[PDB]
């Protein structure tokens, strides 16, 4: 894709995403990979240094992705001093919904027709080799499953038992249902 | 006895429409000015210092009119200075001591009365260093005048030419600074409104609400040195005139615009009468000019141009009626013979 | 493709690619399929243009066969959220989510060119339906909710009953610019 | 004899609230100067430089009060000059020799006392150097005043008019100079010298804290502000004034002889209404004034805008005897409790 170039008056020419980063807007678009997550981490670290007090706006339009990649974003969001506000555009599914709920409490938003989906993790990696190797990877996946449900329950002010029920299979929610659930705080209109 | 602040405002309500907070501030300041003047000066009593005023308002809001109306019932010397004519000490132009010179000439050079006078310094915003930081070069017309006024706004001894220099103490002289800080609304908006790009950010004016929350930080960012703002503790703000105030300005005051034109037609033998919808349309059109009440004249002069051109030629004319269609449409006012 | 470079005269000169030059005139293009990446560029441009001027209209030129519903919804909610009116224009075709975003323009400012083609239809797969029957039931229910949401928003855009959109989006409904104007998808047809 | 630093500061506390480090610095420097003059055995190789004082601080911090209190206590030829009136010798205004003339007039033109007096110069930050001029014929009000002032601060002899209408030769080797001003660009100069910050997890990331910034001023920072280096080198003692905190502002609000509270109580004493402030009211007034960043001057603005809706009515309200200003009147849009 051709990323448009915009001019900032101060003149400085930016691509439109660097221009929005100047306004403390970080985009997570598409699958969460090592490379896309590290760009988010790099932007979060950079924005904290520019101003540790001003809010960072984390715009999420993602179907999910790697858990470890999403956890690098998650720990960076919680570590850095400035509040990270999260906004759901289009969809926040799987780790995208996790990072959406991971925003600062009171500053988690979704657009009115966005779709938010939460579910237990799939394969974090293949389970081949010997039964001893498969047992190890199964145990690690169960630990990740419990860790995700526990952190989700903390984000949503719900019991761990509620998240274990609701993440068993793909749980699709409107913006209103996610607000009632505890994934987001407000729904934006204008 | 002394006139109460309510009476001072009642004298201002005859000429100024609205701006109740600024009129109340001016009335209280004049009342406290008189009280300081008659308070005992020596003894176990505390010496009362003055509280100066800074009038902040848009164009055509009534700052100069407030000063002129106040000057009619002061009982103490008063002058209207011009900051655009002021300069630094070592360069050409009028020095800040010319302010004391004018206040002294108003009272037959009786220093005892000049030291008890009130000074209105207009266009105080025109000496503001637009830099917000130390000017890279000598601002002889701006920052230098602000520095020269610090001793004058506060208490000092002014040395002015005779009517052999004269020593005038500016400790009990009240100073009323005024100006239309044009770029101040942007400063206040940037400080208060979290403007930016994206959701959850402000996008952009409401000069009345912005001026109602003005703070010294904004005046510093605009170009006023903090030492001058600290010497102007009272910050009276004037609101932008709304559609309902611009209608009362046309008819209610002593020297209202409609009365001025009725007198212009009174130099002839023709009566000038406006309609209610006509006045409302004139006010709504002047609102769009962004010039304050000064825009009402641009509308009443445009609509009455052809009528005033033909007025001395028309014979037997006795009354002119300006309707709503005369303002919103290029029609001619009803002529009554 | 090689995107041409054009020179803007100012107070000096600035060299733009022709799409950045048109963005300076508040023209946003949605060309080809609606994807996460192409939709986020539209959102980024809509957000940027609101900040440049919240009052001036934004011109959203659409030449798209459709695409992802969630991607199109990110554009849709951005169009409705931002203060400036988003005028929409159909060039060539506006099909599926492209027709949805076309009808999503500000009422009175939805345009189409005389020989453009506008097609509305119920959504297809928003994602595969594999796994167990319990998973397939969930994805079928989610697709039906999306189908109802799209028909409901389309009926609102077109000032029609929900029952009308349910009939007309059952199978691919192709419309000329005149038929889309009569339907309620667009307001005017441009000629010159 | 010679008032000692303990005596000097013990009487500066009667007029200046807070700024303890500056009072100590001024007292020690003045006592050392006067003792050094009384015992000129330092004619030996030790070149004890004239310990001039530079008094930097925010507006309303008490520079002009420290100068006046130091003056009226020391019982010494003392003059208060304003650099805003100073000009180059060949142009209109007051050349730097008028200060020596005022110093002589303060001592009945007995030059023996003037040559051992003090010269205070306010707003010395207003004669800083600047680029070549807009307003260009000569930068008269700027560097020229600095050089003519340097020629006095260092040991020289000035020629001034006689006591009556024969010029007097005044040697300023033993005249102490105390310069002061609110250097408004100094915090930015220091914040460019430091405030490096950093990025990353293991790096420290971070309104300007002009208090600690002024507390770490260096001569080169003042050179960047526009002062000539030879003048700063002649001003070795640098006294810094902190921003008045809530407690110091409260004390200023109530304790001094001409405090704002007493001023308004007497302002209402022209009527027959008693004015009473609550402790929380004074606390909130001090907080709001500190938030205005104008020092003790921002205190009058608060007390004036909180009593505005009352002074407008006092002459009309009959039977009123007392008015009580609470914390709600200051923090909220409330009216003081009227006691009839
Ligand atoms: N509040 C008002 N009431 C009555 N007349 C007004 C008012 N404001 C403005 N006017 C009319 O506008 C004319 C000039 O207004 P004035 O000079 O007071 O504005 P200003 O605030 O001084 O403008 P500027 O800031 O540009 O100097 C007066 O002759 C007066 O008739
Ligand atoms: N430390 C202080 N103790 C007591 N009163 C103070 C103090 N600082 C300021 N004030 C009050 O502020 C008023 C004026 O302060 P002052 O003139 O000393 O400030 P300044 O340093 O000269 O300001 P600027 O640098 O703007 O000239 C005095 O009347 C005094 O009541
Ligand atoms: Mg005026
Ligand atoms: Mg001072």
């Amino acid at each position: 894709y051709l990323v448009p170039t915009v001019i900032e008056q101060s003149e400085r020419a930016f691509d439109i995403y660097s221009r929005l980063l100047k306004e403390r807007i970080v985009f997570l678009v598409g699958p969460v990979t090592d490379e896309s997550a590290n760009l988010v981490v790099a932007q979060l670290l950079f924005l904290e240094s520019e101003n540790p007090d001003k809010d960072i706006f984390f715009y999420i339009n993602s179907p999910g992705g790697s858990v470890t990649a999403g956890m690098s974003i998650y720990d960076t969001m919680n570590f850095i001093k400035p509040d990270v506000s999260t906004l759901c555009l289009g969809q926040a599914a799987s780790m995208g919904a996790f990072l959406l709920s991971a925003g600062e409490k009171g500053k988690r938003f979704a657009l009115p027709n966005s779709r938010i989906m939460i579910h237990q993790p799939l394969i974090s990696g293949g389970l081949g080799g010997q039964a001893s190797d498969i047992e190890i990877h199964a145990r690690e996946l169960l630990k990740i499953k419990e860790k995700l449900n526990r952190l989700m329950a903390k984000h949503c002010d719900r019991d761990l038992a509620d998240l274990e029920r609701d993440t068993d299979r793909d749980n699709f929610m409107s913006a209103e249902e996610a607000k009632e659930y505890g994934l987001i705080d407000q729904i934006l209109e204008n | 006895k002394l006139p109460t602040p309510a009476e001072i405002v009642a004298n201002l309500n005859d000429h100024v429409i609205g701006q109740e907070q600024a009129k109340k501030a001016l009335a209280v300041s004049v009342y406290n000015h008189y009280k300081r003047l008659r308070h005992p000066k020596a003894g176990a009593n505390v010496e009362l210092s003055k509280s100066n005023i800074l009038l902040i308002g848009p164009t055509g809001s009534g700052k100069t009119l407030l000063a002129q109306s106040l000057a009619r019932k002061l009982d103490v010397p008063f002058v209207m200075a011009d900051a655009t004519t002021l300069t630094e000490a070592g360069y050409v132009g009028e020095d800040v001591e010319q302010i004391i010179t004018k206040l002294l000439g108003k009272c037959d050079f009786d220093v005892e009365k000049a030291q008890r006078g009130i000074v209105y310094i207009d266009q105080i915003d025109k000496i503001s260093r637009k830099s917000d930081n130390p000017s890279i070069t000598r601002d002889v017309s701006g920052e230098g005048v602000q520095q020269a006024l610090l001793k004058l706004i506060e208490g000092t001894v002014a040395s002015v030419p005779p009517q052999e220099f004269i020593n005038v103490d500016t400790t009990n002289i009240l100073f009323i600074c005024g100006g239309a800080f044009a770029g101040l609304e942007k400063v206040i908006r940037q400080r208060t409104e979290k403007g930016g790009i994206g959701f959850g950010a402000s996008v952009h004016a409401d000069i009345t609400k912005l001026f109602g929350i003005v703070e010294p930080e904004d005046l510093i960012k605009f170009g006023l040195i903090p030492e001058l703002i600290g010497r102007l503790p009272v910050i009276a703000t004037l609101e932008i005139l709304d559609e309902d105030a611009l209608i009362n300005i046309l008819t209610e005051p002593k020297n209202a615009l409609v009365k001025q034109y009725q007198a212009l037609f009174g130099m002839e033998n023709v009566e000038l009468e406006f309609e209610e919808g006509a006045l409302r349309s004139i006010a709504r059109q002047a609102m769009e000019r962004k010039t304050g009440a000064r825009g009402l004249r641009s509308i009443v002069e445009r609509c009455l141009l052809d009528t005033m051109y033909r007025l001395p030629d028309l014979k037997g004319l006795k009354k002119v009626v300006v309707g709503k269609a005369v303002i919103e449409e290029g029609r001619e006012p009803e002529l009554v013979f």
